[PDB]
Order: structure tokens, then C-alpha cells, then sequence
């Protein structure tokens, strides 16, 4: 995996609008 | 009414998403979507665009992820929203990389380092710099690689 794209994934899950 | 059944189906989406339940939070955010164009709102169709591309992601169909958040940044650029066009920017720059198309990637994160700087929003700037090191690196051009992993290295630092 690509560690700065982990990061954001991991952001991601809690992402709504 | 239907405006009533956007607003509840835009509110579904958002649970099942965060629920972890991908599939579901699509069926929902289609429906908003539609709802959305119906009527003219398109608040609500940039929103859904963004919230179908992150449900893709979780299912793992990144090439439709990336359908959607092209949707989106055309909308933000529309709407004129510079903080929302930078998020569909990092985001789409995520998906290229899933897809391992650096070349497009490169040019999202790009697009998306640009107005993280132009809003002084420098945590942004360096999530760009450790994705654009990451993809320059990934494609052996080192030179570019240097430039963003020393700014990298400085906003590590600051934020
Ligand atoms: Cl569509
Ligand atoms: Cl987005
Ligand atoms: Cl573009
Ligand atoms: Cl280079
Ligand atoms: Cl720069």
C-alpha cells in the first residue's frame, strides 16, 4: 500500500457532507 | 414530497456510509443525486458526487470513484467552491495512484497543491508534498522528488 494514500483512506471513512 | 425525500435520502447515504455499509450509502446517494438535478440544487448534486465517489473507494471500483470526482471538481469549478475543487483535486490524485496512473495522479495533486496554497492551508500543502514525492519517486524522477520531499520535511515540522 502506499502510505499517503492509507492516510487518506483512513481519512475518508469518516468523510460525509 | 419529493424535496423531503432528497433531503432524507441525501441523510440514509451519509449513515450507511459511515456504517461501513458502501453498497447501500450508493443506492441512497443515487437517489439524492437524482432528486438533486430534479431540482436544480446543485449544492446537493456537487455533495452527492463527492459522497458516491468516497462510497466506490470502499467497494473498490476506483475507475468509477474517479467518474464521480470528475463530476465534482466540474461542479466545484462551477460553483466556484476553491476548497472543494482542491479536496476533488486530492482526491482524484488518490484514486490515479490506486489505479497506478501517475502520470494522471501527478497532475490532480498538482491542481490540488496549488490552491492548498492559494487558501494558506498548509497542512493541505503538505499532504501534497508527500503525495507528489511519493508518485515522482514511484516513476524514478528524483530531481522532482527532492524538491517536494524537503517541503515535506519543513511543514512536518510546522503542522
Ligand atoms: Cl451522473
Ligand atoms: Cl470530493
Ligand atoms: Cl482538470
Ligand atoms: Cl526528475
Ligand atoms: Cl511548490
Amino acid at each position: 500500500q502506499v502510505d499517503s494514500v492509507q492516510r487518506w483512506m483512513e481519512d475518508l471513512k469518516l468523510m460525509t457532507e | 414530497s419529493r424535496a423531503a425525500q432528497g433531503r432524507a435520502f441525501g441523510n440514509l447515504g451519509n449513515t450507511h456510509y459511515l456504517l461501513g455499509n458502501f453498497r447501500d450509502a450508493v443506492i441512497a446517494h443515487e437517489q439524492r443525486l437524482l432528486i438533486a438535478k430534479e431540482f436544480g440544487d446543485k449544492a446537493a448534486e456537487r455533495i452527492a458526487y463527492s459522497n458516491l465517489g468516497n462510497a466506490y473507494i470502499f467497494l473498490g471500483e476506483f475507475e468509477t470513484a474517479s467518474e464521480y470526482y470528475k463530476k465534482t471538481l466540474l461542479l466545484a469549478r462551477q460553483l466556484k467552491d476553491r476548497a472543494v475543487e482542491a479536496q476533488s483535486c486530492y482526491s482524484l490524485g488518490n484514486t490515479y495512484t490506486l489505479l497506478q496512473d501517475y502520470e494522471k495522479a501527478i497532475d490532480y495533486h498538482l491542481k490540488h497543491l496549488a490552491i492548498a496554497q492559494e487558501l494558506k492551508d498548509r497542512i493541505g500543502e503538505g499532504r501534497a508534498c508527500w503525495s507528489l514525492g511519493n508518485a515522482y519517486t514511484a516513476l524514478g524522477n528524483h530531481d522532482q522528488a527532492m524538491h517536494f520531499a524537503e517541503k515535506h520535511l519543513e511543514i512536518s515540522r510546522e503542522v
